[PDB]
């Protein structure tokens, strides 16, 4: 799993953090570098597993399709790493697992490559690169997680749950926009059943 | 076993962009060199480019018509220079902490996959020269 | 003309057992997890008629 | 922090630390020692809620038509405590476990010259499982945990909201993964559409 | 009444046991053996008696069917053991009671017989030798028994009442699958129904 | 000694002494060597019946196909068993596990001897009745 | 580098060594003659300096041992900087204790590379040495 706390800090990275900790009353820090700030440590820390817990689920702007992943040359194997939040088929049922940090065909029980395989496959980003309201929904549901662990109070988990509701309308609403999804020609089935 | 620094993909002409399954500490210490008739090393910034902390993306497209059938993606971890020393009147941190053990892990680690720079047994019950030639081998009998 | 199955993923009725079945196969599910997606159009079809 | 850095970190500890931040508290920096009751609560927790939720069946994680050889001189195919489900390919099954191995309750023998062939379900690891899988499981031990080992009740009512909605991402997953059709992937049906 | 506790500890079941345990927050002992540990104890006997009572319910996997007990050659009697949890005849209405541990034939008012009868028996098996849902099932229901018994959490008993339910759940969904069954031709009236 | 050391097999044995030192059971690595190399599982294939011996759950020999066994230890390298966390106590443990585990790799760097060519009395380089290939 | 030989025939005790060590039981001094003769400290080599060992006695090629191996091997098992709750947490026990580690990644990336290794135009440089019980 991606580390979080091993690299330089982003403005966005920074304000994300420092948006967890308003959640529950904590001033905002100045850097993220460690200064023993126990409660910017836990709000990093949840603000990761939002990040990675949101892309997981699967956007437009996020699944990339029809991807080739290469397999070594000598050793025929590709590796399926930690950060492939979601590896599909590109039609049909899928056929590719993890199986010991390797793509395995489950179908043909084999983790051997001869060439690169196409899959549908989501891979973690950056929480820079999120789109606006998909970082807000992060931050929301990281704050609204980082309460209900770490404070708990009621009163604050009442609104950041109207919050992320919201932040997830939001998201939803840019799903749709950057989607464009149209169900008579940009239909699988429906487009050919409009040619006379 | 299965050599996990090293990675070579073959080059098709077409594909540019190549993953970086292993770990780093400095994209200084990510190697990308073409292999073919010879090892032509690239360099950071006019040959290649991070496009992507795992992706690198090469400026122009490579294949057997240039004399390249492969591309090898290697981490050599600097064993001189560390990246961490610890003084007498610095805060110990964390990170400090975690990047020291880690550039440890990766000069053991490149050290236990060096059958890559000898002749070791692949995933199969073979002995693996790797796209290199067995020099000075001379007369046999 | 579409089918489209749409299947609850807070129910408990996997596609899984239903495809894999027999005609007369005892399957574990409930049938509102089970629905299909429908073109909700007909009071714009009756003025459009 | 100087330098553009790619490490990775173990994702028990990881989840290890997630499951202790559920009921707030401190992450713990390593997880072996065998004297940090936290850790090995937390480890088993997690190992029986990663067991449980692959033993329930899943696309990506039921392995059709495994061929399981028996002993060359006793004939006794081990029944494994890492099987988490053994079914026959179709129809009835036959095969349960008695003893540590596999019986056939029909014939009534634990003998078997050739391999048999099952639908079964091994026992992977944490971090063989996907994303939204590994969410699932993650969750559903912080929950159980705060259960058995911190018993607020406002936590309990938080993370049953979480689990729900973590185990309906992965059920999404599941459909995704398998792909499933009821007019040309159905057993029966694709037989009914020809013409 | 098998004794649960006189024989070698199994890893399931000292997994079972500290699980029962961890239910009201007792952490794991290492052992099974005797160190005057009351509620390891009070964990096992309810372990051992919530796993009669599930495999007493009757399931496809469980229930052996056309089973023959074979009678004493000089007494003539077939043992009626308590580890017999059900005891039927294969068909139609059952007509085998148990009679001062042995075999009785209620209609024909006799405990002797010249050769074996043929029963649909539940026999008693292990914990281990338990399905994975089925033990993760006795599992639960042993910790919300031994909860509601020796501690009495109200905020555990509702988990725990949940957590059995879902148990159970999971249980069904593999008794079906398992069973693989049919009303159209797997039906012992409808099959013959089908003829043409 | 050494990380890594070969059984033969014979139907009659289960149990294999593990002389090295391990800090996690999944560093080691059982695999049956014959014609065909296959990787055994934590608790299908073989347990720990105790800390320094694996005893399998089904004897292996030649019938089967597999005449050796192979104890490997394979200290992870990506998955490290320590991470040092912002705001935690500092302690000795946590710097000494994570100097072992970096030693448990580079002693396995310094085994790699096994899994190469070897030299003869003559000096030579014995291929063990292995192909070279590119 | 972390072995290195000097032959020299006439009357010589002092071998610089090059490699840095952590303890003087890493350095190990073995003779290579017709059979390998290991040697112990106290009898045989004293380190007159931190950088040079003097062997006792000529040990030249006039005996068979000729030339004299100096190869450093660190102890895996025995760890120099041990890291005790209590004691002041020492900048230098921090350097050191990654160091030894990287001893050994380097006396390893040496012995895997002695039976056969790459040569500076990335190819597998043979010793002149036939490539015998190959397999067709």
């Amino acid at each position: 799993m991606r580390s979080y706390d091993m690299n330089v800090e982003t403005a966005a990275e920074l304000s994300a953090v420092n948006d967890i900790l308003a959640s529950i009353g904590e001033p905002p820090v100045s850097t993220l570098e460690g200064d023993a700030n126990a409660d910017a440590a836990n709000a990093r820390r949840i603000l990761n597993k939002i990040n990675r817990q949101i892309q997981s689920r699967g956007w437009t702007f996020n699944i990339e399709e029809g991807i080739t992943l290469l397999p070594d040359v000598y050793s025929n194997l590709i590796v399926y790493s930690d950060d492939y939040l979601s590896l599909m088929s590109t039609s049909g049922q899928s056929i590719y697992v993890n199986r010991g940090g390797y793509v395995y065909d489950r179908t043909s029980q084999s983790d051997r490559f001869d060439s690169g395989i196409t899959v549908n496959i989501i891979r973690l980003r950056d929480y820079d690169e999120m789109p606006e309201c998909f970082r807000y929904w992060i931050v929301t549901k990281a704050s609204r997680q980082f309460n209900n662990r770490f404070f708990g109070a009621p009163e604050v988990e009442g609104v950041l749950q109207e919050e992320e509701d919201e932040a997830r309308r939001l998201c939803m609403e840019y799903e749709m926009d950057y989607g464009g999804y149209n169900m008579l020609d940009g239909d699988a089935f429906t487009s050919g059943l409009l040619t006379r | 076993n299965v050599i996990k620094t090293v990675l070579t993909y073959q080059l098709d002409g077409s594909n540019r962009d190549f993953n970086i399954p292993f770990e780093y500490l400095a994209r200084k210490f990510v190697v990308v060199t073409l292999i073919g008739v010879d090892r032509k090393v690239l360099t950071i910034n006019t040959d290649y480019r991070f496009a992507t902390r795992t992706t690198i993306s090469l400026t122009k497209a490579w294949g057997p018509a240039d004399g390249y059938t492969t591309i090898e993606l290697r981490r050599v971890t600097s064993t001189t220079d560390r990246l961490v020393d610890f003084t007498d009147g610095s805060i110990l941190r964390a990170y400090d902490l975690n990047v020291a053990q880690i550039q440890t892990m990766h000069v053991a680690e490149e050290a236990r996959d060096l059958t890559t720079d000898t002749i070791g047994v692949n995933n199969d019950g073979h002995l693996d020269a790797r796209g290199r030639r067995i020099v000075n081998l001379a007369n046999a009998v | 003309s579409k089918v489209i199955g749409l299947v609850n993923p807070a129910g408990i009725t996997q596609p899984r057992r239903l495809t894999k079945a027999q005609t007369g196969d005892f399957v574990t599910g409930r049938p509102e997890d089970i629905s299909f997606l429908q073109l909700e159009k007909q009071a714009d079809f009756t003025v459009a008629k």
